[PDB]
């Protein structure tokens, strides 16, 4: 083949595992939680909503996201 | 080895050898030119409240992330004001809509993003990004002719 | 000894830099060719002492394997001298 | 690449568990190289060019700084009040935003949330547009934090406790009969604002200017004896020569833009006001305010 | 000629010989007239002449007077070519340490002499001394010493005392020592005293030292006395033009030898003051040191060019010696290259050669054939006439050209088909016309690729070529059976053309006597190329004894197909062709005639479809339009009810119901699924669009749209790329991995503005990237794995053995991932396949699977074969051909003599560059199939409630229909609550098991009296109480909370009956108290009996990697730090201490010896009870499980079961297709080196580590003889330290490091056989696989006669 046409396949690769792992965060199950796991807050209706199956209260999810970022 | 949100105006995204030394041998756009620096700087249309003058302004790299940059593409109604509400612009790397009144600057004209080698395809725009490259590169080996024509 | 777990660092990540073979020398080294010589002996045993990060993804081991703990005898070794015996003009 | 400050974080690939470092380099048109890097267990080190790795305020100490402004510089206060019970302590409530109180907080003698919660924004919203001034909770709240500044007898002149102190309950003990009324701690949390200098204070050998240069001198050129200002003579030609150190023009443009100076040219030798901004951008890089420098960023 | 080659130490003696004469002087030439000046570093009359029979005196110019020396200036009147084997040697003032044997790791004479490297470095350089023989006073032989006591002992002692220093002293201590006394000593004093480093070191040594006694070396040669110089001509000083002189480094370190030895010869002789004679002794040492090889020690001296220059190791060791480069692969005389063409008119065993090529290529050949024929007087007439190039000339080349195939190759020859030979037809032209078909395989193109062409001389050359490496004798992939040989990209989609059916074309419906009347319509104009039609064919079969019986018919086929009938040869149905013909039913079709009409009419009958595809896609007209590239038309809705989602999403982000990473994610998920939509539509809209009429209304048939017709013909492209080309193209990713947020939402038919165009640029640039790297280090792995498994080939044609595996349908989650007809076709079985009921021997014990024998066994439904492999084969230094299978790129059987270790390795790195280069990630049992229940591993309890609850591990169900063979996999978990029972009737739709992850049973086997025995509440119990419930829990808890009051105690949850005494466990002394590991959902507390297997104590709570790199980590066999922990030995099992992290787990045996001790690290969860008797060979930690440990315990087999599985999931998830031989042959490759159980009979050292075959020879000639041999412990190295460990040292130094090799070789006198490839190619013999294995035969039973 080519220069371009195995470079396609390396980036078709690369865009898709990388949008099945960003799409494999997304929650599709069902099963309401109500209290936030580390705060037992309740999560607010519509933020369960959204996302089924939200294990998490937005401000806990932002916390253990911050913390995620550096790769504690 | 690669292209950063920065490139934007000032190193042809698409012109490289490929081969060994991609993106190495980076080359210049088309109206890139040189800060009092050293640095690379491309020029943006100045476009105050909601009138795009036609007065151009040198950006470089570390000062163009700071601004909400217009698009090349953006439609003007025969005075400098864009004809739709939010607009297509590039605040921090990231593109965007940004409403009417935000823009800090446009873009001089649509072929500052790519060199002189890859302007003179015609229907770029409609090519594999790397097929536009080895077309590039595939250009600046041609032979010249007996009748050039 | 930290040039002894210095070793055994440099393995149980499978690469050293010039940080970690800068970190872990004896402080009392000034002449230059003495750390040229240990890091020469180092990376002999393995493992090849980079001057960066990489070997991130790079996974590929020759250097087996009574090599490894001779050139360890040295490098313990290297800490109870001084030196040289290396430069003729020297001695 | 241009000379300046460059901020890079070295990406989980030196730690097995995976934790970013994120080192800041000074490399400047002519002279020494500076490094602040940080460690696995959240160090700070200053490696001057590239050989050993020392700890953070080793440097900051040869500026002729000590440990109690350093902490002044390097963090927020909290002020605890021993309030004749228990002591009880100052508050401003966006500071909380993102606890979990080991108490019950209440003001106008009213529960404003229960023991155990993690702190919300709308108990931000509660405190301060009730404006809690000062708050009450346990002692062991007070525990485990650190002292801010020196703190020394009005008996025998001897330390309460040192600068840079953990606390305990016999701390608080005898700060009682020494009749305080002003614990300084500090503000640090997990998640924005975490001990860093804090450790690196805990970790540095050395503790005043002259052991400070001492240490540098044994980095720098190993085996010749030291002296007091023959080492200071060395620092300060280090990163402070007209002749020797020069970050050129182009070099002093990016650094005053890559700290966000209002000015854009100055000199061509390093300052305190230099490398203490960029122990902070780092710090705050690390804080979760601020980026890593891309490499390619042209 | 020759046979083995000896390498040794070399005396001064031996090196005396070498010589001619000693150099003396460090003179090269004359300056002026350049002469080589007498009698230094190119002496005339040392190293021969200059001239062709010509002395240096010009006295004499004949041959005349070849053989004398002439009297005035002593040269001898030989060729020059002498020039370059005579050697000379320089006598040394001082003895010299070599500095191989001094700095290689080990050093060998300080471990010769057992002292410490610093100490020799010490005596070297002259900072110490050393005694030797110190007299009956006071100090042992190796004592060091200095300057000071030396002179304080002097005084006490001047005679009976011997300290010398320098490479003096270290030589009369290498002759003083005496290696029988010493090694007896270490005997003696390792026999009645043993320690674990002790004898570990003094074996070492002793078997050191027996070596020096059994080579024919001497302990001192290593210290150099006379030194040999490498002879003229390969260290030349050629004159360049300008009277500037290039020379090799060599002179120059030759000459700083030589004026120090001078030197120091002249302060010996002026009697100087020690110190001066001192510095110029390690003056010559460091020069001395620096022409052996420099840059070793002591930063290497640097030449007048500022650079170190090269040594003879440097000419011989690294990526640039001689072992290397021009050892390896040279430049090679009667070859060309030039760029390939297509030239379809071909056939596939003949290539173009242009004339000019073919005339230059050819020159001796026509020359001979010119002066043969009488054309030319002599060949010099010859000559003059082929470069006038006349008439007669170009025939008698076409003469010559005529059978001599020429060998076509190509730049990176990936695997074996990158070599090919044809036959040159002579072409008119300048470019070489490749046949299409052959560019797959030399994974070729035209759009600038190379070929080189090699001419065969000799005629068993031309043999070779004809008859191993003709294009149309390799049809298949030699990576498996399947060929590679299948139509690319004008001819599929011609075909696909051609054999396809409109809806109401013209002449329809006509029926037609066969197929010649349908091309007679076609041609003609009256019938579409695909217009339905009944026509009546003849089709063949081969059903009886090669009886091709006819059956004719009138088939309802199209006038596509029925033209297309006529290249299908005899034995083939018409289903083959009655289909649309894509690449895959074009494919298919190739390799049904394969496997039925042979090889022959196979090459004829894919040269006939490339012939006929491409005639008829170019009478196709096939093109592409701008308005072939449709785009949808409610596209614009999905995009804007898609943007609708995102401004939903943002609009609550705005509003603090979302984070900032959820909402992104959101993002990319609406836009993920909107391109999804895009795609779906425009495939809808496209496929079907042609919507045609026939006598009526109208009907929606298959569409013609040509990008469509060349996606679905599989010609080019696919979904995606027209995905790209209509829907929108998606979401662009950034190099990192890390989605952008916004997707182009347009096409390339449509223009990308500067905005779209600049995000595609950042994925596009790292994926080109990304290939101009995986290039580059393409053939690593393929060069990796051929070192390792180089000289293995096949030896045996039969080693009569019954070992082999049990091959089995691999069905992995749900159903089968692969059939076992493709896993057992063309492997030989081990032991005999009876039938279900077993009825009779079906297939016989050594029957070659191939096709016929694959259909009659899934005739029976058989799911489990014992094939012989090559892994547990039996003979040494090969592998016997039926129990490595059929060479699946020939397909009849492997011969004895192929070399499959190097077409194992590179059929395992071709397919390795279809794998990505960075590496690459990924409620109850409910049937979903018919069939019936198998329950494996089971050992559970039917618990009051009448479910089932497994109290085993390795309880899993797997399905069997009416036939037997196993329908589908699945895993029973512990305590899956099994509606059904085991074996008993089931259907697709009753659910087998549910179970709740939440919960693990203690599953008790009796429904009786709950007892907490030795079940401290406080110390041994947490009192936990859930006030929701209100539930009494004494839940235990860990050891890393209570107390030591019953601290390792253990909390034991029994079941005992109802009156009051313990309910012992059916079967053992023990009754079923479970005693409990902490965290337990222990609900039930004391004074409740319950059911048989409830859950008293309830424990609480499939990535795949993808890379090449996977790859080469699977081989290397690296042990992974969260490894499963099986178990050494089955037994019962049971704990012991606690809380050290490594806490104790000891099995004991009913029979054998117990107390095996294991530290399991408590980071890991524990998943064995606390007394369940645990089987051999299990897992108790669980995760990755070093494949070290599964051959320690399960065996070999299962080692190999488990890395051939973890490859070929490697290969299958991308697709690619890669046979089980290859696999198993590199992993044989990988245990090959076993240590002993038992140091028994044999002649080898307990913990010593030999080659398996070494062993498995002495004990079948020891219990064949009276004793009994050794009890080995198989072991398993990675490939890149096995291929380390070889036994020849011409092989292995060629590519490893050449320093330890040779010198290592040289202290044991170690003797290479050449036998190996490596070897054979280096020397230049034949190599002992292929064609050279019958050579190799006969003159190995020369010898040995
Ligand atoms: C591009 C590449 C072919 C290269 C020639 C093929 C071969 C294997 C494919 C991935 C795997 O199947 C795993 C996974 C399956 C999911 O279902 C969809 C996503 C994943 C990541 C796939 C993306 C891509 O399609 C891969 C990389
Ligand atoms: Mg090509
Ligand atoms: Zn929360
Ligand atoms: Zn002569
Ligand atoms: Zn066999």
């Amino acid at each position: 083949s080519d220069e371009a046409d195995e470079a396609y396949s390396v980036t078709e690769q690369l865009t898709m595992t990388g949008i099945n792992r960003i799409r494999q965060k997304i929650n599709a199950h069902g099963i309401p939680v109500y209290l936030c796991e580390a705060c037992g807050n309740p999560i607010p209706e519509a933020r369960r909503k959204i996302f089924p199956g939200v294990t998490l209260c937005v401000e806990c999810q932002a916390y253990q996201e911050r913390q995620r970022k550096h790769y504690a | 080895r690669d292209v950063h949100p920065t490139h934007y105006g000032r190193v042809c995204p698409i012109e490289t050898p490929e081969g060994p030394n991609i993106g190495l041998i980076n080359s210049l756009s088309v109206y890139a030119q040189t800060n009092e620096y050293g640095f690379l700087e491309t020029p943006y249309r100045k476009v105050t409240d909601g009138v795009v003058t036609d007065e151009i302004h040198y950006l470089s790299a570390i000062e163009e992330g700071n601004y909400v940059i217009a698009q090349a593409n953006s439609n003007l109604d025969e005075e400098g004001h864009f004809v739709e509400d939010l607009v297509t612009c590039r605040s921090k790397g990231e593109s965007s809509l940004f409403s009417r009144d935000q823009v800090d600057y446009m873009d001089v004209s649509t072929q500052q993003v790519v060199s002189v080698g890859a302007s003179l395809i015609p229907f770029l725009e409609h090519d594999d990004a790397n097929r536009a490259l080895m077309g590039a590169n595939m250009q600046r080996q041609a032979v010249p002719t007996l009748r050039a024509d | 000894s930290q040039l002894k777990l210095l070793v055994t660092r440099g393995k149980e990540q499978g690469y050293l830099t010039y940080a970690e073979v800068n970190d872990h020398l004896p402080e009392d080294i000034v002449d230059s060719d003495q750390i040229e010589d240990i890091i020469q002996m180092i990376n002999d045993m393995g493992i090849q002492v980079m001057e960066e990060a990489p070997d991130a993804d790079d996974l590929m081991n020759t250097a087996d394997e009574d090599a490894a703990e001779a050139a360890a005898q040295v490098l313990s070794s290297v800490e109870s001298e001084i030196g040289r015996t290396t430069d003729p003009v020297r001695m | 690449r241009s000379p300046g400050v460059f901020f890079d974080s070295d990406k989980g690939k030196t730690h097995s568990s995976g934790k970013v470092l994120y080192n800041a380099r000074i490399i400047p048109y002519r002279g020494s190289w500076l490094d602040f890097e940080f460690d696995p267990k959240d160090n700070l080190f200053v490696r001057i060019d590239r050989r050993r790795k020392l700890p953070a305020t080793i440097i900051l100490r040869a500026l002729n700084y000590t440990t109690e402004q350093i902490l002044d510089l390097f963090f927020e206060k909290v002020i605890f009040e021993i309030r004749d019970n228990k002591l009880q302590m100052e508050l401003v409530p966006e500071r909380l935003r993102g606890e979990t109180a080991s108490f019950d907080i209440e003001a106008n003698g009213k529960v404003y949330v229960e023991k155990g919660r993690r702190i919300t924004a709308r108990h931000i919203r509660q405190l301060e547009k009730d404006d809690v001034k000062l708050i009450e909770v346990p002692v062991e709240y007070i525990a485990g934090k650190v002292v801010a500044k020196d703190y020394i007898d009005e008996s025998t002149g001897e330390l309460i406790c040192a600068a840079n102190m953990e606390l305990s309950l016999d701390l608080l003990a005898k700060l009682s009969q020494s009749g305080h009324k002003r614990i300084e701690t500090l503000f640090t949390n997990d998640l924005d604002h975490g001990p860093y200098i804090s450790e690196t204070l805990r970790v540095d050998p050395t503790n005043d200017r002259l052991s400070a240069l001492v240490e540098i001198y044994r980095m720098m050129r190993p085996g010749e004896p030291p002296t007091r200002e023959a080492a200071e003579s060395l620092f300060e030609n280090l990163f402070f020569s007209e002749d020797r150190y020069d970050l050129s023009a182009v070099g002093r443009m990016k650094f005053n833009r890559s700290l966000l100076r209002e000015e854009i040219e100055g000199s061509g030798i390093l300052s305190k006001d230099d490398i203490i901004d960029v122990m902070k951008k780092l710090i705050d890089i690390r804080n979760g305010k601020g980026e890593v420098d891309d490499i390619d960023h042209l | 000629e020759f046979d083995a080659i000896k390498i040794a130490l070399a005396s001064p003696d031996m090196i005396r010989s070498w010589s001619f004469g000693e150099v003396k002087k460090p003179e090269t030439i004359n300056y002026r007239t350049f002469k080589p000046e007498r009698d230094g570093l190119f002496c005339a009359r040392i190293f021969g002449p200059v001239k062709d029979y010509e002395c240096l005196c010009g006295k004499y110019k004949r041959l005349k007077h070849r053989g004398v020396i002439c009297e005035k200036c002593g040269v001898e009147v030989t060729q020059t070519k002498v020039r370059r084997e005579r050697m000379g040697h320089i006598e040394l003032a001082s003895p010299t340490a070599h500095i191989w044997f001094l700095k290689s790791l080990p050093s060998r004479i300080g471990l010769l002499l057992d002292m410490p490297l610093r100490d020799i470095e010490r005596v070297l350089y002259f900072e110490s001394y050393v005694v030797i023989e110190g007299g009956m006073t006071n100090l042992e032989r190796q004592q060091i010493l200095t300057e000071e006591q030396y002179l304080d002992a002097l005084e006490e002692f001047g005679d009976e005392f011997d300290a010398k220093m320098g490479a003096e002293a270290i030589q009369a201590l290498l002759k003083s020592m005496d290696l029988e006394q010493e090694c007896e000593q270490l005997r003696e004093e390792l026999n009645e005293t043993n320690s674990e480093t002790k004898r570990k070191k003094l074996t070492k040594r002793i078997k050191l030292l027996e070596a020096f006694v059994q080579s024919g070396n001497k302990p001192e040669w290593m210290i150099l006395t006379v030194l040999p110089v490498l002879p003229p001509d390969l260290r030349p000083l050629v004159p360049l033009d300008g009277g500037r002189f290039a020379t090799s480094d060599l002179n120059d370190l030759y000459r700083r030898v030589i004026n120090r030895n001078n030197r120091l010869k002249r302060l010996l002789d002026l009697a100087a003051p020690d110190i001066i004679v001192r510095n110029e002794k390690r003056m010559l040492q460091e020069a001395v040191d620096a022409l052996l090889d420099n840059g070793r020690r002591g930063r290497a001296i640097t030449g007048s060019n500022k650079r170190p220059l090269k040594s003879l190791a440097d000419m011989i060791k690294g990526k640039q010696g001689r072992f290397r480069q021009n050892l390896l692969g040279k430049r090679v005389d009667y070859s060309g290259r030039s760029v390939i063409t297509v030239g379809p008119y071909l056939r596939l065993h003949q290539c173009g050669l242009p004339k000019k090529m073919a005339l230059e290529l050819f020159k001796p050949f026509i020359y001979g054939k010119l002066e043969l024929r009488g054309l030319a007087t002599t060949i010099k007439a010859a000559k003059k006439m082929v470069e006038r190039e006349e008439a007669v000339v170009w025939d008698i080349l076409d003469e010559v050209i005529r059978e001599h195939p020429v060998l076509l190759n190509r730049a990176p020859t990936l695997h074996r088909l990158g070599i090919q030979a044809f036959e040159p037809v002579l072409i008119e032209g300048k470019a070489i016309q490749l046949h299409p078909l052959v560019c797959a395989a030399y994974n070729a193109d035209f759009d600038g690729d190379q070929m080189a062409v090699h001419v065969p001389l000799t005629l068993e050359a031309q043999l070779e070529a004809r008859a191993l490496m003709m294009s149309t004798n390799n049809i298949l992939s030699p990576a498996n059976g399947e060929p590679i040989i299948v139509p690319s990209q004008d001819v599929v989609l011609g075909l696909y053309y051609m054999t396809r059916d409109c809806v109401n074309a013209k002449g329809e419906g006509m029926v037609l006597t066969g197929p010649k009347e349908a091309e007679r319509l076609y041609r003609s104009g009256l019938a579409s190329l695909h217009a339905r039609v009944k026509v009546r064919i003849t089709e063949y079969e081969k059903d009886a004894n090669g009886e091709l019986v006819a059956k004719t018919s009138l088939k309802d086929t199209t006038v596509g197909r029925a033209i297309l009938w006529m290249i299908v040869p005899k034995g083939l149905p018409y289903s083959i062709v009655n289909q649309a013909l894509g690449k895959k039913a074009i494919s298919k079709m190739l390799n049904t005639c394969y496997r039925i009409l042979g090889l022959k009419p196979t090459v004829i009958f894919a040269d006939q479809i490339m012939y006929t595809g491409f005639a008829y896609a170019a009478r196709s007209g096939a093109s592409v339009g701008i308005d072939d590239m449709v785009i949808p038309e409610k596209k614009h809705e999905i995009i804007s009810e898609a943007e609708a989602e995102v401004a939903e999403i943002q609009e609550q982000f705005q509003s603090g119901l979302v984070t900032a990473g959820e909402r992104y994610n959101k993002v990319i998920d609406i836009w993920a699924a909107a391109n999804d939509r895009v795609s779906k539509a425009m495939m809808d809209n496209l496929q079907t669009e042609t919507v045609i009429n026939r006598d009526g209304q109208e009907e929606k048939q298959v569409s013609f749209n040509s990008i469509y017709m060349m996606a679905d013909s599989g010609a080019r492209g696919s979904a995606a790329q027209i995905r790209q080309l209509a829907g929108m193209r998606g979401l662009m990713a950034k190099p990192d991995g890390s989605i952008i947020e916004t997707p182009i939402t347009a096409n390339f038919r449509e223009g990308l503005n500067v905005l779209q165009y600049f995000i595609s640029t950042h994925g596009a640039r790292k994926g080109l990237a990304d290939t101009a790297l995986k290039t580059a280090n393409s053939g690593y792995l393929t060069r990796r794995l051929v070192d390792v498994a180089q000289d293995l080939v096949v030896t045996e044609d039969d080693c009569g053995t019954h070992e082999g595996i049990m091959m089995t349908p691999v069905i992995e989650g749900g159903d089968v991932k692969e059939p076992l007809r493709d896993r057992v076709l063309g492997r030989v079985t081990a032991e005999d396949v009876l039938k279900p009921g077993t009825a009779d021997i079906l297939v016989p014990r050594n029957t070659l699977l191939h096709e016929q024998w694959c259909d009659l066994l899934e005739e029976n439904s058989v799911d489990a074969v014992k094939v012989r492999s090559v892994v547990s084969c039996d003979t040494d230094f090969g592998v016997c051909a039926h129990c490595y299978g059929r060479d699946l790129a020939r397909g009849h059987i492997i011969n004895k003599g192929e070399a499959i270790g190097v077409i194992a390795a590179q059929s395992i790195g071709e397919p390795g560059t279809q794998l990505t280069m960075r590496t690459f990630h990924i409620s109850s049992i409910q049937v979903k199939n018919k069939g019936s229940i198998k329950l494996s591993n089971v050992k559970s309890v039917v618990n009051s409630s009448g479910k089932l609850v497994i109290t085993s591990r390795n309880t899993e169900l797997k399905l069997i229909d009416e036939f037997g063979r196993t329908k589908e996999s699945y895993k029973v978990p512990y305590g899956a609550v099994l509606a059904k029972g085991d074996g008993e009737q089931v259907a697709g739709g009753e659910t087998v098991a549910n179970w709740d992850p939440h919960t693990m049973p203690v599953i008790t086997e009796v429904s009786g009296f709950v007892r907490f025995t030795d079940m401290i509440d406080g110390q041994t119990i947490t009192r936990q109480t859930d006030e929701l419930t209100g539930l009494s829990s004494l839940v235990v808890l860990d050891s890393a909370e209570r107390t030591a009051g019953g601290k390792d105690l253990r909390p034991a949850l029994k079941i005992v009956d109802a009156q009051g005494n313990d309910v012992l466990i059916p079967g053992t002394d023990m009754p079923a108290q479970y005693f409990l590991p902490g965290k337990a959902i222990v609900q039930l507390e004391d004074g409740v009996q319950i059911s048989s297997g409830d859950t008293l104590a309830r424990i609480p709570q499939k990535d795949i990697t993808g890379g090449l790199p996977r790859v080469a980590d699977l081989f290397e066999a690296r042990r992974p730090k969260e490894p499963a922990i099986l178990a050494e030995i089955s037994g019962i099992v049971s704990f012991g201490k606690e809380t050290k992290g490594k806490r104790r787990l000891v099995i004991t045996p009913v029979d054998g010896s117990d107390p095996y001790e294991e530290m399991i690290p408590k980071w890991r969860q524990l998943n064995v009870f606390e007394g369940e008797r645990v089987e051999r060979g299990d897992v108790i930690s669980d995760g990755p499980e070093a494949p070290h440990d599964i051959l320690r315990l399960r065996g070999v087999h299962a080692v190999t079961r488990y890395i051939v599985n973890e490859v070929q999931d490697v290969y299958r998830l991308q697709g690619v297709k890669i046979n089980d031989k290859h696999i198993e042959v590199i992993v044989r490759q990988m245990l090959r080196k076993a240590t002993i159980v038992n140091a028994g009979s044999s002649d080898f050292l307990e913990g010593e580590q030999v080659e398996y075959s070494r062993v498995k020879i002495a004990n079948r000639e020891l219990e064949a003889n009276g004793k009994v041999g050794a009890t080995y412990s198989r072991d398993l190295l990675g490939i890149t330290k096995a291929s380390l460990a070889t036994e020849s040292f011409i092989s292995a130094a060629s590519f490893q490091e050449t320093t330890r090799v040779l010198t290592e070789a040289a202290v044991a006198g170690k003797r290479d056989e050449l036998r190996g490839l490596k070897e054979n190619v280096i020397v230049g013999r034949l190599i002992p696989a292929g064609t050279g294995y019958a050579y190799h035969q006969d003159r190995m039973r020369r010898r040995a006669a």
